[PDB]
RNA sequence: GCGCCGGAGCCUCGGUUGGCCUCGGAUAGCCGGUCCCCCGCCGGGGUCCGGUGCGGAGAGCCCUUCGUCCCGGGAAACGGGGCGGCCGGAAAGGGGGCCGCCCUCUCGCCCGUCACGCACCGCACGUUCGUGGGGAACCUGGCGCUAAACCAUUCGUAGACGAC
RNA sequence: UGGUAAGCAGAACUGGCGCUGCGGGAUGAACCGAACGCCGGGUUAAGGCGCCCGAUGCCGACGCUCAUCAGACCCCAGAAAA
RNA sequence: GCGGUGCGCCGCGACCGGCUCCGGGACGGCUGGGAAGGCCCGGCGGGGAAGGUGGCCCGGGGGCCCCGGGUGUUACAGCCCA
């Protein structure tokens, strides 16, 4: 059917000062500003209360696979705050059988350089995309810390060292070479 | 970001059909698509109506769902829409959009000649505030 | 007595049925920007579509067979050629007073381009509905000179912004010079209100 | 019923319109991509095939058979003395392709680059660029050649030079050069047409176009051959000498 | 001074889709597109105005090259504001989609 | 039955004619949703031959009236039993109306079977139609209009009147 | 013996019968202002103010035209009308807008006076764009322009023949 | 009725086609409507009414459906189990 | 002057009759001797619950005004029945 009103509040918090020109909301806090469009979902976007500390998302006469869209939304600008107030590390891992993996960094954090995966000569380049800084952690043998705001950008930046390291024409299972994506967290913690 | 709601009490213009060019008032909401309304000081009975032919105004006033047009009518003339729509910028185009298709060919020609004199003495004044725009530069 | 209509946010077919109709009643149409035209559907399965309409060629001589026109404005013209009778005279005789461009050239950058609100994206498709752009399927098939209408069409934005600037500027000096006036154009004024040109 | 045994087909579908080229001289389709970054240069030349001969030179690729060996080269010969460019053309970018804007020639056109302008030079009074000649020396018109560059440095994105071949230090026959427009691929329009401008009756060497050990794309007509059958046009086989009807042709 | 006629397009004839009835034309009148306004245009003259090479006489002046098939609204074809017109000669398919001049001369108002 | 148009309710009471063996055989009446009396008739043989031996022949109809509406004007809850063949197999079904008028609603009944189920208003027989009390009705498309303070907007007024201009000089306006 | 500029008409092809000179565009959002802080070389971002079944509305706006005379009242004097320049215009370059004068009126526009003009006697192609498009010649005054292609011959980078 | 079936072969009843135009089914001997002297007006059938193409350019009613192989109208011109 | 006949060609009007397609008024019949509804005051009396009004309690939105729960029969709204 048509349901009249699905609705959901994001309680944001008073280190953030959350706007939005239409439905693209601004995400502003300790370490930077987050700006994603929503031009393409048709909701009404409600900033309420003096000090503006929570976001109203609702979607009036939405169809099931529409209402759907209305926690999606919140996830997001949940998303967007936590990469504000804490941002996100995506501490991953060099498994290896054989062959130690050379992982070094260059252009300040925006390039990864990957060497003698499976004791192969050609080197993989793998850029970051724009706001997210990998490093290499220290007390660790093999680790990847990569760090951004925006969730989007350093989650697909960590699947692209990933795919980059694909194991082709072996058993998988017997095979278990790559840089994996070992652990989801936040730089600055709670 | 809405502003008018389809709510109990609601007046609403209708646009076309029977009633084109009154207000009714949203006495309960029948379907998805379909309001129960009712004009009675607007000489509109208690009928169903379609939204699809009804633009809400920025007009609630307090009466229950269920309440039968006597309750309609005495929130209506106590609220005074009547006038408070005569007094609104929407219902003031509303009977010049009249007065214009009422025109007579003589009433057309006083007109005609009104304009073209109202235009020169205003093209004249636009030239003369636009030398202040150019003097002021030198 | 020549209807120029712009394509941005219009239906391929919608326009094409309503300019073809006006085109056959003797009117000297334009339609301009058909880069900005859109088509119903996801934007692969109109790519599919236009796809499927290059592999049909004259297997014993290509040349002959099916020209397969890239241009937005040219895939517009031929979409109305399909809803005229283009192999009579009234119907030959129609398809010249069309008149389509990529982009808005001249003659119909500096005068005011209507709508077809029958014809219209915004009106005519569901806002989950999605839709594909006549200029990216033109692009992404052989069209050459996207880049090139989208740096001339970005310069006179940037032009007609200059005369809206200078028209907004003209309207603040006619409210001001009407308020100005207003003890001597009364009588005039007054008798527009009677008749409800002003109220 | 299908192919007995799959050969690939004889001869390309690519050159398919196999014609007289109706151009004798080797038209440019496609210049090189210029980059504002680039300091200016000329982009192609206009040769003529003298002959052809052998070289010996000392290949230098580690790892190959012929590492540190002596070669024996087929080369040519192509003679190419210094060009004259005598005018500029100017291109508008449009939505409809890329239009010729606007044209300026030198004052002094040579009577090489004169000819080209005539079908028969013995009968004609020689009066081409006469009446344009005269623009460069009188005010009122140097006044509006500098409008034309100035027009040009402003609306014109592809900046082409005029240059004709120097004919008369050629052993060859014929009199009448041979006129092209070559690309100017180089810095911003402005610095490539006051550098053009500069050049305009001037002679360019091949060495301040092309250098040693450079990859160039030649570009001419291929030696004509005349009305030929399908098994000289297209290599097709050849059928059995008991063939009735010819054994020199598609069956 | 003025334009004393209402501008009308000979769209084509009373046709089937397979057969067409030259002796009633349909015409488009300027503004009207509903069955509600056209109760104004029936029963008023209508003029296909052309002019042909040959000077033919013109009453009340002088010969012009200027020719007229005078008809005569019928009635409301469809349901849009078009309009059936009946001429003294079945009109040349020459006009279709050319100016006919539907006139206020036959008043009723 | 053709469901053409709103329907209207009649009452139809019929009895077989009176036998020597049956001088005064029993009435039986129906509540027939049928466009007019004379398919309200054919649609009351159908129903009374299915439950009873008795067919217009061996029969007479002895009223056919419209029964109207004694609250019209009162906004209500149908819950409407159904019997109709799919293309395999009959179903039962239970279905609930919210409108002005019980006509109104099996009306509404045969508009949505068909649009669902494409069940043709031949295929179904409504076997039952009563008006329900709010904390009576269980389809939940039905009860989201149980709410004392109803409030929803109308978001996206896609315009029609869209051959009023047909060319017009501004784009249309959806935010009222 | 033809190109640019400046009377009396002949044909021939016809269609038309006031102009709109331009923001971008959004659509679960707009539009116009705006003083106040900010960056920007006057353009943006805010703020607040209004408008929003678009009225700074294409349900729109602009032009609206029997004509003339005399005399008033508004409106105009920064106006109107044609002569030397200043200042604008590439995607398929245009009729613009400015200040200066040689400049002609105090007429035009809006009311109200004074009456006059084939008032052709009820009647159709009337009223425009239009000194339209095209083709011939007839007059006339400036400013001026003195070519080439094809054949023939020749070549052989070409070639069945043309062509090249 | 024979035959796995067939635009196959063979019967019953009635109606068609053949002998027959006409409106509709884009196109068809037979389907659908309807049978014909030559014409004007009116009205329909079966079918339709974005444009081709006459007619929805009604502010038609309520749903249903997204297909990277949509679906779209008797005969009829392409699909099943799952 | 009347009766009859025609107009050189191109047109117009008028009233009358035939057939038409529309439009606008006004009158009446029938029904469950329509059903609902309007207005008298929701008439004195008793009754029920809810898509629950006020009041009260709870949750916090605003410079004391407003909403989201809870309780529940008229209250500082109405609703259904006898």
């Amino acid at each position: 059917m048509k349901t009249i009103l699905s609705n959901q509040t994001v309680d944001i918090p008073e280190n953030v000062d959350i706007s939005l020109k239409g439905r693209t909301v601004i995400v502003k806090g300790p370490r930077g500003t987050l700006r994603r469009d929503f031009n393409h979902i048709n909701v009404e976007l409600s900033l309420l209360g003096k000090k503006k500390k929570r976001l109203r998302v609702d979607k009036w006469w939405g169809n099931r696979k529409e209402l759907a869209t209305v926690r999606t939304i919140c996830s997001h600008v949940q998303n967007m705050i936590k990469g504000v107030t804490l941002g996100f590390r995506y501490k991953m891992r060099s498994v290896y059988a054989h062959f130690p993996i050379n992982v070094v960094i260059q252009e300040n954090g925006s390039l990864v350089e990957i060497r003698n995966f499976l004791g192969e000569k050609y080197i993989r380049r793998v850029r970051m995309r724009p706001g997210v800084a990998c490093s290499v952690s220290q007390a660790q043998k093999d680790e990847l810390v990569l760090e951004g705001n925006d969730i989007e950008l350093v989650s697909n930046s960590a699947a692209l060292i990933q795919q980059a390291t694909t194991v082709k024409n072996k058993d998988i299972r017997k095979f278990l070479d790559g840089i994996y994506v070992s652990e989801k967290g936040t730089v600055q913690q709670a | 970001v809405f502003r008018r709601f389809v709510e109990v009490g609601r007046v609403a213009y209708v646009s076309f059909g029977p009633h084109a060019g009154k207000l009714v008032a949203i006495v309960d909401v029948i379907d998805q698509n379909r309001a129960l309304v009712d004009g009675p000081c607007t000489r509109v009975r208690r009928q169903a109506m379609p939204f699809k032919c009804m633009q809400l105004t920025d007009f609630i006033l307090k009466f229950p769902h269920s309440a039968r047009q006597k309750y309609v009518r005495k929130a209506w003339e106590k609220a005074d829409i009547n006038t408070k729509w005569a007094a609104t910028r929407w219902a003031k185009k509303i009977e010049a959009r009249e007065r214009k298709a009422k025109m007579t060919d003589f009433d057309r020609y006083k007109v005609m000649k009104a304009k073209k004199m109202r235009n020169r003495i205003i093209k004249n004044e636009v030239k003369k505030l636009q030398r202040a725009a150019l003097l002021k530069a030198s | 007595q020549v209807l120029v209509l712009d394509g941005r946010g219009h239906l391929l077919g919608r326009l094409a049925a309503i300019v073809a109709k006006q085109v056959l009643l003797g009117r000297k149409v334009v339609v301009v920007r058909c880069e900005g035209i859109n088509i119903s559907g996801n934007f692969y399965r109109n790519k599919l579509k236009y796809l499927a309409f290059l592999r049909k060629r004259m297997n014993t001589n290509p040349s002959r067979g099916p020209y397969h026109f890239r241009a937005p404005s040219r895939i517009f013209w031929r979409t109305v050629r399909g809803m005229l009778p283009h192999k009579t005279k009234r119907g030959q005789a129609a398809l010249d007073r069309l008149k389509v461009f990529d982009g808005i050239p001249p003659p119909y950058d500096k005068k005011k381009r209507m709508v077809v609100p029958a014809a219209l994206k915004v009106v005519r498709l569901k806002p989950t509905r999605k839709f594909a752009y006549l200029g990216r399927l033109a692009h992404e098939v052989g069209w050459k000179y996207q880049a090139v209408t989208a740096t001339l069409e970005e310069k006179r934005k940037e032009k007609a912004k200059i005369h809206y600037r200078k028209k907004k500027q003209i309207m603040r000096l006619r409210k001001q010079a009407e308020k100005n006036v207003e003890k001597k154009i009364s009588k005039f004024t007054e008798v527009l209100k009677t008749h409800g040109l002003l109220v | 019923s299908h192919r007995k045994f799959s050969a690939p087909r004889h001869g390309s579908l690519g050159f398919l319109p196999r014609k007289r080229s109706s151009r004798h001289r080797g038209k440019v389709k496609s210049f090189p991509k210029d980059d504002p970054s680039k300091p200016v240069h000329l982009t192609a030349f206009l040769g003529y095939k003298a002959g052809m001969t052998h070289i010996v030179r000392e290949v230098d690729r580690p790892g190959s058979k012929v590492n540190k060996k002596e070669v024996v080269e087929a080369v040519t010969i192509v003679e190419t003395p210094p060009m004259v460019v005598v005018g500029i053309v100017g291109y508008v970018e449009t939505p409809r392709g890329l239009r010729t804007f606007k044209t300026v020639f030198a004052e002094h056109i040579s009577d090489e680059c004169k000819r080209r302008f005539y079908k028969n030079w013995h009968k004609s009074k020689k009066k081409a660029f006469t009446k344009y000649c005269k623009k460069w020396q009188d005010d009122a018109g140097k006044r509006q050649l500098d409008k034309d560059f100035s027009s040009m440095k402003k609306y014109c994105q592809v900046i082409r030079v005029l240059a004709h071949t120097q004919m008369r230090l050629l052993p060859l026959r014929q009199k009448k050069a041979h006129l092209m427009e070559i690309q100017v691929n180089g810095g911003t329009v402005a610095e490539k047409l006051d550098w053009a401008r500069e050049r305009l009756e001037q002679q360019v060497p091949v060495s301040q176009v092309f250098g040693q050990d450079e990859m160039i794309d030649v570009i001419g007509v291929t030696k004509g051959k005349g009305y030929k059958g399908v098994t000289s046009r297209w290599h097709t086989k050849k059928l059995p000498r008991k063939t009735h009807r010819g054994l020199r042709k598609v069956a | 001074s003025g334009r004393l006629w209402c501008k009308a397009i000979f769209a084509g004839y009373k046709r089937g889709l397979r057969n067409q009835r030259e002796h009633t034309a349909l015409l488009k009148i300027e503004g009207v597109y509903a069955r509600d306004e056209t109760e104004f245009y029936l029963g008023k003259r209508c003029a296909y105005v052309y002019k042909a090479k040959n000077n033919t006489v013109t009453p009340g002046g002088k010969p012009n090259k200027t020719r007229v098939i005078w008809g005569k609204v019928t009635r409301a074809h469809g349901n849009s504001g078009m309009v059936r017109a009946k001429f003294r000669s079945n009109l040349p398919a020459k006009a279709i989609g050319h100016r006919i001049r539907v006139m206020l001369y036959p008043s009723r108002i | 039955t053709k469901a053409s148009g709103t329907l209207r309710e009649y009452k139809v009471v019929g009895r077989c004619l009176p036998t020597s063996k049956s001088p005064a055989p029993p009435l039986y009446r129906m509540r027939i949703f049928a466009p007019n009396h004379v398919v309200a008739k054919s649609r009351f043989w159908y129903f009374v031959l299915e439950l009873k031996k008795m067919k217009k022949s061996s029969g007479e109809i002895v009223y056919c009236g419209q029964v109207f509406e004694k609250s019209p004007l009162r906004v209500k809850n149908f819950g409407i039993w159904l019997r109709y063949d799919s293309r395999s197999g009959t179903h039962n079904m239970y279905h609930e109306y919210r409108d002005l008028i019980m006509a109104s609603a099996v009306t509404q009944c045969y508009r949505d079977m068909g649009a669902r189920h494409r069940a043709r208003a031949h295929s179904i027989q409504v076997m039952k139609v009563e008006e329900m009390a709010a904390a009576r009705c269980p389809r939940p498309a039905v009860k989201q209009f149980h709410d004392s303070r109803i409030r929803f907007p109308l978001p996206h007024r896609v315009l029609r009147r869209q051959h009023k201009p047909r060319f017009t000089a501004k784009r249309p306006n959806t935010f009222f």
